[PDB]
């Protein structure tokens, strides 16, 4: 067995406006099983309405998903993209950077 | 440009948990175009994009009976398989098959591909040739002869060479407005700094289309690839692609910096400078 | 379109 951990990116659809409805992305790639949880947070709290992309996976047989919500950028409110997958010891929380 | 069509099976096993759960998807270039999954409400295979609902009902039909069986075929693959490498009834496996057909721009096959893992690593492929097996494994190697016998790969170029081609074909056709498009990338930089002492220049590639895209950092007009940074394409939810690439730069030498963009939306690469 | 034939490993 073959076991590889998820890179990820948090990220908006369109460039972000403040007060402009958008949507949010967690892309996670290149992990192995296929086994993962994926939670988009607001205020470190979990969001309840989030879609996702049928699994697929890449030549070397390592997996990919987007998952995704509609939400209102504002000044103040912060988000983020928690994972846990066999790989990782404890979640991993990656911030969203409007400009990353 | 070049056009391939790709279809992708996983099945995972959970033992105690009940029977395997099958997902397949099929792609033209980078759009999604139809989706299986044996767990979901329709239990057909379902359209993805607008131009596949142009097929009539045989198609449905046709193509849920295949994708139906294929997840029967999986389900004995996982019991076959952990009989191979003598494992316990207990651990969660997981097979994974690929296969489908790359074309030139005159439309033309290119290569075909049919290819098999388990767990994660290489199990069986179809080598470029459409007549022979590489088997990763000495397990592998009954199944090698298994296909052999059952003149698999004779079945499987016809189809690589012929049906695949050609519903391609079809497909680039009948949805012709968006899968031969070309969205050129938006394209701007950003400064930042790190500090006084350096500055980090971040070269954007917003809303484009198909995914395929170079992005170079030059230095005096010298490749450059120490203290850069390049992100994974990454889809944007509406039909197009993002990535960015950066560079860490001495404050002071933002200038010598260009970054470079190539994509088939683009008459001429782009140069950009901060 | 998928191919039409059923294998097994």
């Amino acid at each position: 067995m073959i076991q590889r951990t998820p890179k990820i990116q948090v990220y908006s659809r369109h460039p972000a406006e403040n007060g402009k409805s958008n949507f949010l992305n967690c892309y996670v790639s290149g992990f192995h099983p296929s086994d993962i949880e994926v939670d988009l947070l607001k205020n470190g709290e979990r969001i309840e309405k989030v879609e996702h992309s049928d699994l697929s996976f890449s030549k070397d047989w390592s997996f990919y998903l987007l998952y995704y919500t509609e939400f209102t950028p504002t000044e103040k409110d912060e988000y983020a993209c928690r994972v846990n997958h066999v790989t990782l010891s404890q979640p991993k929380i990656v911030k969203w950077d409007r400009d990353m | 440009g070049s056009h391939s069509m790709r279809y992708f099976f996983t099945s995972v096993s959970r033992p105690g948990r009940g029977e395997p759960r099958f997902i397949a998807v099929g792609y033209v270039d980078d759009t999604q175009f139809v989706r299986f999954d044996s767990d979901a409400a329709s239990q057909r295979m379902e359209p993805r994009a607008p131009w596949i609902e142009q097929e009539g009902p045989e198609y449905w039909d046709g193509e849920t009976r295949k994708v139906k069986a294929h997840s029967q075929t999986h389900r004995v693959d996982l019991g076959t398989l952990r009989g191979y490498y003598n494992q316990s009834e207990a651990g969660s496996h997981t097979v994974q098959r690929m296969y489908g057909c790359d074309v030139g721009s005159d439309w033309r096959f290119l290569r075909g591909y049919h290819q098999y893992a388990y767990d994660g690593k290489d199990y069986i492929a179809l080598k470029e040739d459409l007549r022979s097996w590489t088997a990763a494994d000495m397990a592998a190697q009954t199944t090698k002869h298994k296909w052999e016998a059952a003149h698999v790969a004779e079945q499987l170029r016809a189809y690589l060479e012929g049906t695949c081609v050609e519903w391609l074909r079809r497909y680039l056709e009948n949805g012709k407005e968006t899968l031969q498009r070309t969205d050129a990338p938006k394209t701007h930089m950003t400064h930042h700094a790190v500090s006084d002492h350096e500055a980090t220049l971040r070269c954007w590639a917003l809303s484009f289309y198909p995914a395929e895209i170079t992005l170079t950092w030059q230095r005096d007009g010298e490749d450059q690839t120490q203290d850069t940074e390049l992100v994974e394409t990454r889809p944007a939810g509406d039909g197009t692609f993002q990535k960015w690439a950066a560079v860490v730069v001495p404050s002071g030498q933002e200038q010598r910096y260009t970054c470079h963009v190539q994509h088939e939306g683009l008459p001429k690469p782009l140069t950009l400078r901060w | 379109r998928q191919a039409s034939l059923s294998i097994s490993v």
